[PDB]
C-alpha cells in the first residue's frame, strides 16, 4: 500500500464514476468528492482531492471501489520539501496512474485471485 | 480603496484559517522588524508573499507563521532586477518595504 | 371555453436563458438539461472537464470519443469493461434494439458504445 | 361625537381579546355594538381587532412618531371600555403632529 | 400478557434507569454547565428540541416518533455559524464547536428528558412537535374492492340493451 | 355505534382498529412496519409487489396484507417461517432483472429496495441467466428515466391519474416486457411532476437537477417552509456546508399532505447566481463596493435630508415579519406614513382577520360538499391546494367556478365569468344558486386576483350577500375563504403594513416620492419608484431592484434565516437557517435596527427574541407559532361598516374575474433566476 493512483480504461476514459463509496469509507476522512454529470452525460467527478498528510495508508478505499479507479501503488519514494505539494488533486492522482499503469496491471493481474 | 481593502473579502472571525483579503508583500521580511510584520499580518489571514536575498535557513522561521500555501518563500531576490520586484508584487494590494542599511 | 395558453409569449430574462447547461447527444437527447453544481462559479467555469483539468490536455471525454461503436449480435449485450470479469465493471445489460451505427448505445460504466443489425433492421 | 373625533388624536386603534374568555365579554360587546358606527365616520381610520386564546383584554392607540399607549380593560364592562377608549381619545391632543 | 421489545438488552436498560435514589437525581437551573467545564458563553446559544420527520426519499418509518418507545428519537440542534472557502484547496471552514455536537451523539427518548438535560446545562431552548401522521385513507379508494365499485361512472343504465 | 372499532389479534397481541382497516393497517397501528414497495398511504391500493405477506390463521396461502380487509377476532401472525421464506423468495424475484447499478444509482444510500434486501431478504443469489435491458425514456427537464431499475409497482401510473389528475403513464406490453411509460414521446406537464420521484421508490425515476451530485448520507437536513406561493408547504433543505444540494416536502396533514410543487422543489438553484454578498453605493463611476459604516451612513443621509412625506417603503413578496416590522416602525419613527406592498392591494382594509383569511382551514375545507371559486386559478396559484381540491373531487364535492375558465384537472360547473355573472348568482338567475341553498356544507374561495381589482369592495360586498343568503357561513360552520399567492402579504396584514389617510390622499392627488425603500421588492410598479429618486434596495438578488439603487444593503435569503411567515388559512410559521449567511450579507431586521441607530432615533429592541415579541405585541397570535386561532366574524357588520368604500370607485360588471399569475415558472427574484425554471418554460415552448 503506496502512494495513492487514479485509474482508466484501456481506451482512456476513467473508471471513477463518482459513488463516493471510498469517501464514505475513509476512516481519516482524507478524501473530499464532488461532481456533476458530464456533457455527453456520463456520471463522472468534478474534484477528487486526496489529503495525504490525512490519509492512514489502510487501503479501505481500494477494497471499496467496485470499478478498480482508486488504488495504491507500488510506491513510496515520495518525500517533497513544502506541506502543500502533499495536498493532492484530481489531475496529479491521474497523472500518478498514467505513471505508474502497467505496474498496477501487472501487480493486479496476481492480486485479483485472491480478492 | 478607501477601507474597502479590510472589508471586502475578509471571511472568518480571524484566526489562522480565515481569510483577511489582503495580500502583500514585504521586502526585508527576513529582517528584525520584518519578521514581526510578517507574523502580524499572516496570523489574521493574509497571504504574504517574502522575496529574500539570504540563504533558506534564515528565512525558515517564516514558514511557520502562517496557514497552507499563504506564506510565499521567493530567494535569490535581487533589488537592481526589476524582473523579481515585479514578480513579486505581481498579486499584492499591500507592499511594505523593511530593507535598509 | 378553457382558452389555450400561449407559451411562447412568456418572458424569460436573457441573463438566465442563455446560461441554461445542456448536453451534446452522448446517452441522452442532445440538449436537455445537465446537472450542475456551485463548484467553478466563483471562477466562472460553465465546463465540467475545465473545473479540474487545466491546460490544452486531452480530456477522457476526448478519448472515449475516438473509439467507434462496436457491433454485436443478438438483442442484449453485457458490458464488463474488460476481458477479465473480475478487472471490470459490474456487469451491465444494455438494450441493442432500435440501434444502429449513427445512434448506438452506451454504456453507463465505461462509455463504451455498442449496436446490433439483429431487430429486423 | 367621540367616533368622529376618533381619527385626529391618533394614527391607528388596536383591540385585543380572547374569543371565548369571560374576561374579553365586555370588549367584544363593545365591538360588536360600535365598529360599524366608529368606521362609518371615517372609512380610512385604520381599527385593528386581534384575537389571541387567552389573552388579556387591551386597548392601543398609536399616535404621531409611532408613539404607543397601552390601557388594560380585562373584566371591564361597555360603558367601561367606552370610558378607556375615551381617555385614550383625551391624551392624543397633547401629542406632536406629524405629516404636515 | 405484556411483549413490548422482550427480547433483547433493553429490557436491562430500561431497569437500570429506575433504580431506586439514582431514579430521583436532580440538579437546578444551569448548574451542570457551571461543572462541566466548557466556557460559559456557549450557553448563550439557542437550542431547538424537535423529533425529525420521515425522509421522503423512503417509506420506512423506524427513525419516527412512531418508534418513541423502542428507539430515541428526539434531538438537539444549534444554529449555524459562519463559513467559508479554504484558498488554497476550496474545502469547507469552520469556527463553531458545536458544529456536529448535538446531530450525531444527542438522541432523548422523549421530549421531556431533552429539556431536562437543556434545563440543567443552561441552555435556552425551543420545542417543536412533530406533525402526526394520518392513516384513515379518503373515502373514494378507502379499500381495495372501491377500485371497481359504482362510484366510477354510477349505476350503468340498461337503456343500450336489445329490446330497450 | 355498533362497535365501530374491532378487535383483532397481531401475535398474540388484541389491537383495535377503526372498520374497514386492512391487514396491513393493523399490523402498523401493533408497532410493526410490514415491508411494501407498492402500497402508499395517498393512493389506491394495487397489491401487485407482493412483499406485504403475513400469516392469518386459517387461511392455507399468505395473504396480501395491504389488500385483504381485517375481519373481527382475526390472528395475524408477521414472524412465521412461511412469512420469513415469503420474503426471502419475493425480494429473490425482484432482484434477479435489477441491473447492477448501485454505483451509478442516484438512490443509493436512500433506497427501498437496498434497506429492504439487507433486512428482510437474503445475503446470496443463485442467478447467473442474462437479464432485462430496457431503454430510458425521455420525460421532460425535471425527470430522469433509467427504467431497467423499475420494479412495475405502478406507483407512478395511479400518482398520475389520481393526484396530478393529467393520466399520461401507463403500462405497455405484457409480462417480462411490461414497460412503463408514454408509448409516444411526451413531456410530463404536470405542475406536481417532481413528487413522483419522491414515489418511485427506486432509481427508476430520479431528479434530473440533482442528478449524480450528491448523495444523501452528506446532506445536512434542515426542516424549513416554503416561500414560494402563500400556502407555506413544510419542506426539508438539505445541503452540503455553503451549498443547498436539494429541497424536498415534508408530512403537514393540515397544509401540503407530502407534495410540493415544480416551482417550490427547483427554485434553489437560483440561489447560486446574482446574489448580493456586499454592500455598495452608488458615485460617480456608479455603484461602487463599500464599508457597512458607509452604506448605513449614506442610506442615513438620504433618508434623513428628505422630508418626511417624500419616503415611501415597499415590502417585497418575500420579506419576513420581523424585517416588515422594523422597517414599519423606523419610517413611522421619522414621520412617514407611506407604506406598500408589493403584493398589492396596499389600501385595502385590515380590521378583521376573518376577512382575508381561509376561515375553514385547509384541512377543514374538505368537510364540503360544494364548492365555489370565484375569480381564482388554483392551478397556478398554489398547486398542492389544487390537489387537495382534486382529492375532495374524487370523493363527491361538486366544484362550480365564477371566473375565467381554466385547465383544473378536474370537472367543474362554469357559472359565470365576469362580476355580472356574481350578481345574477345571488339574485337568483343562475340554478347553482339552488345548488348551494341545499348544501350542508358550502364553501367560497376567493383568489388574490378578485383582490387586486380597483372595485375589489363592491365584489366582496356582492360576495358578502351571497354567502348571507346561500347560508356560507352559519352556527357550527363558516365557509367563507380567501386565499392568497404571495409569502409575506398576510403578515403585513396582521402587523399594519398600510399607508396612512394623508399618504393615500398624498397618492390621490399625485405626490412623488424622493426616497424610496425597497425591502426586497423587484416587481414594484412604476407609479411607486419615480425616476429620479433615491433608491434603498435591501435584498439577496441582484436584479431590476438592485440595478436601480443608489445604496445596496445585502440580506439574507429565507434559506439563510429564520423569519415567521403566515399563509392564507392564519397559520403562523417559520424558516430555519440551513445554510449560513454569505458573503458580508447581514439578517435583514438587523440592518434596519443599525440604520435607525445611524439615523438617530434607535429601535427599542436589540435581539430576535425581543422583535418577535414586538411583533407578539402587536398581535398576540404571532407568539403561537405552527397553529391558528379561529378567527372572529362579525357578520354584517363589517360590511355596514366600509360602505363608503362601495359607494366610492363603483362596480365594474363587464371585467373579468381573473387570475393576475401569468408565469407561474418565474414569480420572484430567485425563480427568475433559476436556470432550471428557464428550461422549464424553454420545454413548453419548442413543444408548438
Ligand atoms: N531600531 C531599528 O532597527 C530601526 C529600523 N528602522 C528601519 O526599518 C527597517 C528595519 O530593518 P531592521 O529589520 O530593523 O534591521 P535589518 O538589518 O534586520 O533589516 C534588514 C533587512 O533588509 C534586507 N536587506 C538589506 N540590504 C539589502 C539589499 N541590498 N538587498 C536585499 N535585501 C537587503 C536584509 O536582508 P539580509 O538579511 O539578507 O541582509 C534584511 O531582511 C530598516 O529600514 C531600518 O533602517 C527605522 C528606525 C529604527
Ligand atoms: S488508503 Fe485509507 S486513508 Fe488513504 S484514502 Fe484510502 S481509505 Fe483514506
Ligand atoms: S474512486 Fe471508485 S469508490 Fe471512489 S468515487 Fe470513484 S468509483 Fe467510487
Ligand atoms: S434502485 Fe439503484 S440504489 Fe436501489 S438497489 Fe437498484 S441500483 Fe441499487
Ligand atoms: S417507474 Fe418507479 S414508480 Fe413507476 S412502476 Fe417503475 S418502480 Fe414503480
Ligand atoms: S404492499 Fe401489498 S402487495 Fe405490495
Amino acid at each position: 500500500r503506496g502512494e495513492h493512483a487514479l485509474r482508466r480504461y484501456p481506451t482512456g476514459e476513467e473508471r471513477c464514476i463518482a459513488c463516493k463509496l471510498c469517501e464514505a469509507i475513509c476512516p481519516a476522512q482524507a478524501i473530499t468528492i464532488e461532481a456533476e454529470e458530464r456533457e455527453d452525460g456520463s456520471r463522472r467527478t468534478t474534484r477528487y482531492d486526496i489529503d495525504m498528510t490525512k490519509c492512514i495508508y489502510c487501503g479501505f478505499c481500494q477494497e471499496a471501489c467496485p470499478v478498480d479507479a482508486i488504488v495504491e501503488g507500488p510506491n513510496f519514494e515520495f518525500s517533497t520539501e513544502t506541506r502543500e505539494e502533499l495536498l493532492y488533486d484530481k489531475q496529479k492522482l491521474l497523472e500518478n496512474g498514467d505513471k505508474w499503469e502497467t505496474e498496477i496491471a501487472t501487480n493486479l493481474r496476481t492480486e485479483s485471485l485472491y480478492r | 480603496y478607501s477601507s474597502t481593502l479590510m472589508t471586502a473579502d475578509k471571511l472568518g472571525p480571524g484566526g489562522r484559517s480565515s481569510v483577511s483579503g489582503i495580500t502583500a508583500t514585504v521586502f526585508g521580511a527576513n529582517g528584525f522588524l520584518g519578521s514581526y510584520i510578517v507574523n502580524e499580518l499572516a496570523k489574521r489571514g493574509s497571504q504574504v508573499v517574502c522575496p529574500f536575498r539570504s540563504t533558506e535557513n534564515e528565512a525558515m522561521h517564516l514558514k511557520q507563521m502562517g496557514d497552507l500555501g499563504q506564506i510565499v518563500l521567493l530567494p535569490e531576490l535581487d533589488i537592481r532586477n526589476d524582473d523579481d520586484i515585479k514578480r513579486a508584487i505581481s498579486r499584492s494590494n499591500v507592499i511594505i518595504n523593511c530593507v535598509g542599511m | 371555453v378553457v382558452p389555450t395558453f400561449d407559451w411562447k409569449k412568456v418572458p424569460v430574462p436573457s441573463t438566465t436563458a442563455k446560461d441554461i447547461p445542456v448536453t451534446v447527444k452522448g446517452a441522452t437527447p442532445a440538449g436537455d438539461l445537465r446537472a450542475t453544481s456551485g463548484l467553478g462559479l466563483g471562477d466562472g467555469i460553465k465546463n465540467h472537464t475545465d473545473k479540474w483539468l487545466d491546460g490544452d490536455k486531452k480530456s477522457p471525454m476526448e478519448y472515449i470519443n475516438e473509439v467507434a461503436p462496436i457491433k454485436v449480435k443478438g438483442l442484449v449485450v453485457a458490458s464488463y469493461g474488460s476481458d477479465d470479469p473480475a478487472l471490470g465493471c459490474p456487469v451491465e445489460y444494455i438494450n441493442l434494439k432500435g440501434t444502429s451505427l449513427e445512434n448506438p448505445a452506451v454504456c453507463k460504466y465505461t462509455g463504451n458504445r455498442y449496436y446490433s443489425d439483429d431487430w429486423k433492421g | 361625537a367621540w367616533r368622529n373625533s376618533l381619527s385626529k388624536s391618533m394614527q391607528e386603534l388596536r383591540i385585543h381579546l380572547c374569543q371565548t374568555s369571560a374576561g374579553s365579554k365586555g370588549v367584544r360587546d363593545f365591538i360588536v355594538a360600535n365598529y360599524a358606527e366608529m368606521k362609518k365616520a371615517n372609512p380610512h381610520f385604520p381599527i385593528l381587532i386581534r384575537e389571541c386564546a387567552g389573552t388579556e383584554a387591551s386597548l392601543t392607540a398609536r399616535y404621531d412618531f409611532g408613539a404607543e399607549k397601552s390601557v388594560n380593560v380585562q373584566g371591564a364592562t361597555t360603558g367601561a371600555v367606552q370610558q378607556q377608549l375615551e381617555q385614550l381619545i383625551l391624551a392624543g391632543q397633547s401629542m406632536p403632529k406629524s405629516g404636515e | 400478557e405484556f411483549a413490548t421489545a422482550s427480547a433483547d438488552y433493553s429490557i436491562a436498560m430500561k431497569k437500570a434507569a429506575e433504580i431506586t435514589g439514582a431514579a430521583e437525581s436532580a440538579m437546578g437551573p444551569k448548574e451542570g454547565g457551571f461543572t462541566a467545564g466548557v466556557p460559559l458563553d456557549t450557553f448563550t446559544r439557542k437550542a431547538r428540541i424537535y423529533a425529525p420527520a420521515r425522509t421522503a426519499s423512503q417509506s420506512g418509518l423506524a427513525r419516527t416518533v412512531d418508534f418513541a418507545t423502542t428507539t430515541p428519537a428526539w434531538k438537539i440542534e444549534f444554529e449555524p455559524t459562519a463559513k467559508w472557502q479554504n484558498p488554497l484547496m476550496g474545502w469547507t471552514s469552520s469556527a463553531d464547536p458545536l458544529e456536529n455536537v448535538g446531530r450525531s451523539a444527542l438522541v432523548f427518548y422523549t421530549k421531556e428528558e431533552a429539556m431536562r438535560f437543556c434545563e440543567k446545562l443552561g441552555w435556552e431552548y425551543e420545542v417543536t412537535e412533530p406533525n402526526k401522521r394520518r392513516t384513515q385513507r379518503t373515502k373514494r379508494y378507502m379499500q381495495y374492492g372501491d377500485n371497481f365499485g359504482t362510484k366510477r361512472a354510477g349505476v350503468p343504465d340498461l337503456s343500450t340493451l336489445p329490446s330497450n | 355505534p355498533p362497535s365501530d372499532h374491532l378487535e383483532v389479534f397481531v401475535n398474540e397481541q388484541p389491537v383495535k382498529i377503526p372498520k374497514g382497516s386492512s391487514v396491513l393497517q393493523a399490523c402498523d397501528a401493533a408497532g410493526i412496519d410490514i415491508p411494501r414497495f407498492c402500497y402508499h398511504q395517498r393512493l389506491s391500493i394495487a397489491g401487485n409487489c407482493r412483499m406485504c405477506l403475513v400469516e392469518v390463521e386459517k387461511v392455507p396461502k399468505p395473504v396480501a396484507s395491504c389488500a385483504m380487509p381485517a375481519g373481527p377476532g382475526m390472528k395475524i401472525k408477521t414472524e412465521t417461517p412461511m412469512v420469513k421464506k415469503a420474503r426471502e423468495g419475493v425480494m429473490e424475484f425482484l432482484l434477479i432483472n435489477h441491473p447492477l447499478d448501485c454505483p451509478i444509482c442516484d438512490q443509493g444510500g436512500e433506497c427501498d429496495l437496498q434497506d429492504q434486501a439487507m433486512i428482510f431478504g437474503s445475503d446470496r443469489s443463485r442467478f447467473v441467466e442474462a437479464k432485462r435491458a430496457v431503454e430510458d425514456k425521455n420525460l421532460g427537464p425535471l425527470v430522469k428515466t433509467v427504467m431497467t431499475r423499475c420494479i412495475q409497482c405502478t406507483r407512478c401510473v395511479r400518482f398520475a391519474s389520481e393526484v396530478a389528475g393529467t393520466a399520461e403513464l401507463g403500462v405497455t406490453g405484457r409480462g417480462r416486457d411490461s414497460e412503463i411509460g408514454t408509448y409516444v414521446e411526451k413531456l410530463m406537464g404536470s405542475e406536481l411532476s417532481g413528487n413522483v420521484v419522491d414515489l418511485c421508490p427506486v432509481g427508476a425515476l430520479t431528479s434530473k437537477p440533482y442528478a449524480f451530485t450528491a448523495r444523501s448520507w452528506e446532506l445536512k437536513g434542515t426542516e424549513s417552509i416554503d416561500v414560494s406561493d402563500g400556502l407555506g408547504a413544510n419542506i426539508r433543505v438539505d445541503a452540503r456546508g455553503t451549498e443547498v444540494m436539494r429541497i424536498l416536502p415534508r408530512l403537514n396533514e393540515a397544509v401540503n399532505e407530502e407534495w410540493l410543487s415544480d416551482k417550490g422543489r427547483y427554485q434553489y438553484d437560483g440561489l447560486k447566481h446574482q446574489r448580493l454578498d456586499k454592500p455598495m453605493v452608488k458615485g460617480p463611476k456608479g455603484l461602487q463596493v463599500a464599508t457597512w459604516q458607509d452604506a448605513l451612513g449614506a442610506a442615513a443621509a438620504a433618508l434623513t435630508s428628505a422630508a418626511p412625506g417624500e419616503v415611501r417603503g415597499i415590502a417585497g413578496k418575500l420579506a419576513d415579519a420581523e424585517s416588515m416590522v422594523a422597517l414599519m416602525d423606523l419610517l413611522r419613527g421619522l414621520g412617514a406614513g407611506d407604506l406598500a406592498h408589493e403584493g398589492g392591494f396596499s389600501d385595502m382594509p385590515a380590521d378583521v382577520r376573518s376577512t382575508y383569511t381561509a376561515n375553514t382551514t385547509v384541512q377543514g375545507l374538505e368537510q364540503s360538499d360544494l364548492v365555489l371559486l370565484v375569480g381564482t386559478n388554483p392551478r397556478w396559484e398554489s398547486p398542492v391546494f389544487n390537489a387537495r381540491l382534486r382529492k375532495m373531487f374524487l370523493d363527491g364535492t361538486q366544484v362550480g367556478l365564477v371566473g375565467a375558465p381554466v385547465d383544473l384537472t378536474y370537472k367543474y360547473e362554469h357559472v359565470g365569468s365576469d362580476p355580472a355573472a356574481l350578481a345574477a348568482l345571488a339574485a337568483g338567475q343562475h340554478p347553482f344558486l339552488e345548488r348551494l341553498k341545499k348544501a350542508a356544507r358550502p364553501a367560497v374561495v376567493v383568489g388574490p386576483g378578485v383582490l387586486r381589482r380597483a372595485d375589489r369592495e363592491a365584489v366582496m360586498k356582492a360576495v358578502h350577500e351571497l354567502c348571507g343568503k346561500a347560508g356560507v357561513v352559519k352556527e357550527g360552520w363558516n365557509g367563507f375563504n380567501v386565499i392568497h399567492d404571495t409569502a409575506s402579504r398576510v403578515a403585513a396584514l396582521d402587523m399594519g403594513f398600510g399607508p396612512s389617510a394623508a399618504a393615500r390622499a398624498r397618492r390621490a392627488q399625485g405626490a412623488q416620492p424622493k426616497v424610496v425603500y425597497l425591502l426586497g421588492s423587484d416587481d414594484y410598479s412604476e407609479e411607486d419608484v419615480p425616476e429620479g429618486a433615491f433608491v434603498i434596495y435591501q435584498g439577496h438578488h441582484g436584479d431590476r431592484g438592485a440595478s436601480r439603487a443608489n445604496v445596496v444593503l445585502p440580506g439574507a435569503a429565507y434559506t439563510e434565516k429564520s423569519g415567521l411567515y403566515v399563509n392564507f388559512e392564519g397559520r403562523v410559521q417559520q424558516t430555519r437557517a440551513a445554510v449560513p449567511l454569505v458573503g458580508d450579507a447581514r439578517e435583514d431586521w438587523a440592518i434596519l435596527r443599525a440604520l435607525s441607530e445611524v439615523v438617530g432615533k434607535r429601535l427599542p429592541y436589540d435581539s430576535h427574541a425581543a422583535v418577535r415579541a414586538r411583533l407578539a405585541g402587536i398581535a398576540p397570535h404571532f407568539a403561537n407559532i405552527d397553529a391558528v386561532q379561529t378567527p372572529v366574524w362579525l357578520n354584517g357588520e363589517y360590511v355596514k361598516g366600509v360602505e363608503a368604500l362601495a359607494k366610492a370607485a363603483p362596480l365594474q360588471p363587464s371585467a373579468p374575474l381573473t387570475s393576475t399569475i401569468s408565469n407561474f415558472y418565474m414569480t420572484d427574484a430567485i425563480s427568475r433566476a433559476s436556470r432550471t425554471m428557464a428550461k422549464c418554460i424553454q420545454a413548453r415552448q419548442q413543444t408548438k
